């Protein structure tokens, strides 16, 4: 079979700058490489087919080039809609894609504006207690959430997700839930969530009381 | 008005069989070939084979030779992708596309989304999550205890969907979990009702939370 | 849209998704086309008979001339349009080839009209006639490269077919429309039509001997369509041959099927070398239905004698293109047995060397429909009889069919 390999596998780049991917055939494909944008949860779309022919309604800032056996892709005036994973397929003989290439846009570092929410009630007749986390709008995407009940570290019991990029503001927001038994958080009285990012060398601390 | 729309999200247990289609509009369906593509969860596209709309003729990439079935009802101008004896690895999203040879697929479905698992289906438990604030304030919902995928979640129908982040679901002992914020200004709350609407179809369950003070 | 990236006849999964509709079509309208080109490259066959008719005072020499020339620079225009498609693309030289015709078509119509238009004016005209006689080699390499190497025979086949019968067409048409512009206007709106529907409809793709032997043959075929009408009017000036005169490209359009056909039934050379003893035989008959001095000439038999010509010219066209069409398959075969290679190999080569070679043979066979009517010109203008030229075709035809013994059979 046809192999493809593709690069690079992941790239950060900043607005209105010049990304470049390329692609490598194990053998000749004469010019049948087509590349996909695959903006995530949606369907893939068709940008470029034979090497370099634009498909109709996308923008000029798409390009592509290449013979043989070496092909290239590029994006020129990056806008924060570009953010996908972005695919080459070889349709010589059978089909292949690449393995991609999963685009980070760069934007100005920003916090997290962060919020924290005790257990429902309707939570607390079932025996478990979810304290919920949200860390919002903040840049870049590494960021440590600490829980702390009454002072002192958890580790057990946390669980965390993260958006994917922004297309429109390029940040990222995740949420942390920690979870314990009803008896486990009836007994203590303070839930601190802590928030270290690139942004401060000092956490974000929110937290509630009980009473 | 070129479309391919897909059947929606199945659960199976391993041993099992499934049958996803794709409804071709808006163009001559026997004139253009049919792409089948496999995304497993964190993983690239991966090209299954296509069918010839002229023959009927299937052809299967290495991979995919075996349990793997393609069909076609022309009449219905649709296709099929027919998984016999389902194992887990079979987890992944499904893609038809138009055209093998000229741009291929330059047309893609929606996707189909299957589930191989022994799990037990299990319907959300919906919690409303309010404030313990500046000039603006932001509300939450806990989606918690459900299996399989997908929940989807909305703000007042779909009313409020800007300052709306939804987290991806995270799996846990067999059960996911997923919240959702929403901030608005603090003039806007609670003196207008903010509520979340959770549907989970695998269970038939639609429940609506109101964020109370 | 028009153009086309991934081309790929020979792989039958590609052909039945896509490449037999999308060739097809491509046929459909290329045929049309090429029937037009054959209409307007062979107009003075009806033009020049009908030029003293409106007070025009020319030579029968310079009427012959007339009908000569467009086969001068068709021969020489016809190297150069076999490569023009793959320069330019099949859609954009189809439409281009076509609808610079309106350009000849359009200007003869007003200088019928005018009887103050000078020779030399009619010269260019008919020399811009001749570009229309090029389109074969366009429009037949264009269907080559549609067709995957064993479809392509019946599609080259019905491509040249239908188009030769171009001829036969416009000697129908230019009579009755003539109720002069008229044989010279009625299809503009035509070619117009098609140089649309090609532009909006096609598709853009991303041996000496045996010229001697199509020369005699093809080169006759256009040849006697363009002087014969001419022909038949000095010998019976009193019988109106433009309702008889198509009936001879007709018939011999019709013979090239047959030709091919008879040819693979009991050998190309064989065909070949019989139809050359009809060709002499048929050549020397037509000295008894001349009106010469003191004796009575008869019509009836002088048609059905050049009835014959056009038969015998017809097989012979579709009768040595199944001869090199065989050469070539034979060469391929040998070549690639000795590179070790494919039958399939062999079979594609054979189809991709007579195709390249076709823009040359066909150049070079073209050249005869200038000698045929400046021969009768020459002939008709030097002594009073068409017999100084009639014996030269005879010497010929035995010069053909010695040859086809010297080196075949
Ligand atoms: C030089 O060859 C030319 O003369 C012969 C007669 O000799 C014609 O019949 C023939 O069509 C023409 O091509």
């Amino acid at each position: 079979d046809i192999l493809m390999t593709q690069s690079p596998s992941s790239l950060s780049v900043s607005v209105g700058s010049s990304v470049t991917i390329t692609c490598q055939a194990s053998q000749n494909i004469t010019n049948y490489i087509v590349w996909y944008q695959q903006k995530p949860g949606q369907a893939p779309k068709l940008l470029i087919y034979y090497t370099s022919t634009l498909e109709s309604g996308i923008p000029s800032r798409f390009s592509g080039s290449g013979s043989g056996r070496d092909y290239s892709f590029t994006i020129s005036n990056l806008q924060p809609e570009d953010v996908a994973t972005y695919y080459c397929l070889q349709y010589n003989s059978l089909l292949t894609f690449g393995g991609g290439t999963k685009l980070e846009i760069k934007r100005a570092d920003a916090a997290p504006t962060v919020s924290i929410f005790p257990p429902s009630s309707e939570q607390l007749t079932s025996g478990g207690a979810s304290v919920v986390c949200f860390l919002n709008n903040f840049y870049p995407k590494n960021i440590n959430v600490k829980w702390k009940i009454d002072g002192s570290e958890r580790q057990n019991g946390v669980l965390n997700s993260w958006t994917d990029q922004d297309s429109k503001d390029s940040t990222y927001s995740m949420s942390s839930t920690l979870t314990l038994t009803k008896d486990e958080y009836e007994r203590h009285n303070s839930y601190t969530c802590e928030a270290t990012h690139k942004t401060s060398t000092s956490p974000i601390v929110k937290s509630f009381n009980r009473n | 008005q070129i479309q391919l729309v897909q059947s929606g999200p199945g659960l199976k247990k391993p041993g099992q069989t499934v049958k996803i289609s794709c409804k071709a509009s808006g163009y001559s369906f026997t004139d253009y070939g049919m792409n089948w593509v496999k995304q497993a969860p964190g993983k690239g596209l991966e090209w299954m084979g296509w069918i010839n709309t002229s023959n009927g003729y299937t052809t299967y990439g290495a991979a995919f030779k075996g349990r793997f079935s393609f069909s076609v009802d022309n009449s219905a101008s649709t296709a099929y992708l027919q998984l016999s004896n389902l194992k887990t690895a079979d987890t992944a999203v499904y893609f038809c596309a138009r055209s093998w040879y000229n741009r291929a697929m330059d047309y893609w479905g929606q996707g189909t989304s299957v589930t191989v698992s022994s799990a037990k289906t299990t319907a959300p438990s919906v919690y409303p999550l309010a404030p313990v604030t500046g000039s603006s304030v932001t509300l939450g919902c806990l989606v918690k205890g459900y299996f399989p995928e997908p929940v989807t979640l909305t703000w007042n129908s779909g009313s409020l969907s800007s300052g709306v982040h939804t987290f991806p679901a995270v799996l846990q002992s067999d059960l996911y979990t997923l919240s959702s914020s929403v901030t608005v200004t603090s003039s806007t709350w609670p003196s207008q009702s903010i509520t979340c609407n959770v549907a989970h179809p695998a269970s038939s369950t639609k429940v609506d939370k109101k964020i109370e003070p | 849209g028009a153009v086309i990236t991934d081309w790929r006849p020979e792989d039958p999964a590609f052909w039945q998704q896509r490449g037999q509709r999308i060739a097809s079509r491509n046929l459909w309208i290329s045929v049309p086309c090429l029937l037009l080109a054959f209409c307007v490259w062979m107009l003075f066959s009806a033009v020049a008979v009908n030029l003293p008719k409106v007070g025009f005072n020319f030579t029968t020499d310079q009427l012959f001339m007339l009908t000569a020339l467009p086969s001068v620079s068709g021969a020489l225009l016809r190297v150069p349009y076999s490569f023009m498609v793959p320069i330019f693309g099949g859609r954009r030289w189809t439409a281009f080839s076509t609808g610079i015709l309106i350009i000849p078509c359009v200007w003869l119509g007003f200088a019928v009209q005018d009887t103050s238009t000078p020779y030399s004016v009619f010269i260019i005209i008919s020399l811009l006639c001749g570009f229309a006689g090029a389109n074969f080699a366009s429009s037949m390499a264009n269907i080559s490269f549609f067709f995957p190497k064993q479809k392509q025979g019946g599609a080259l086949g019905l491509n040249g077919g239908l188009g030769n019968m171009g001829v036969s067409v416009m000697q129908l048409v230019a009579p009755l429309v003539v109720s002069l512009a008229n044989a010279s206007w009625i299809w503009v709106p035509f070619l117009a039509i098609f140089t649309i529907a090609a532009w909006f409809g096609m598709n853009d793709l991303a041996l000496w001997i045996m010229s001697l032997l199509y020369l005699a043959t093809f080169g006759s075929f256009i040849g006697f369509s363009a002087g014969f009408a001419m022909l038949s009017k000095t010998q019976f000036p009193d019988v109106q041959i433009l309702q008889y005169a198509f009936f001879g490209p007709f018939i011999g359009a019709l013979a090239r099927s047959a030709g091919g056909a008879l040819s693979d039934r009991l050998g190309g050379t064989r065909v070949t070398l019989v139809n050359f003893i009809l060709m002499a035989i048929f050549s020397g008959l037509l000295f008894l239905t001349l009106p010469t001095d003191g004796q009575g000439g008869s019509f009836m038999a002088f048609f059905a004698v050049f009835l014959a010509l056009f038969l015998t010219a017809g097989l012979g066209s579709g009768s040595t293109f199944q001869m090199i069409s065989v050469i070539f398959r034979k060469l391929t075969m040998d070549r690639v047995k000795a590179e070790g290679g494919s039958d399939e190999r062999a079979m594609r080569e054979a189809a991709t060397d007579t195709a390249a070679a076709l823009g040359f043979i066909s150049a070079i066979g073209a050249i005869g429909g200038f000698f045929i009517p400046k021969a009768f010109g020459s002939s008709l203008a030097l002594t009073g009889s068409p017999v100084g030229a009639m014996k030269v075709f005879l010497i010929f035809y035995i010069a053909c069919v010695v040859i086809t013994w010297a080196v075949y059979g």
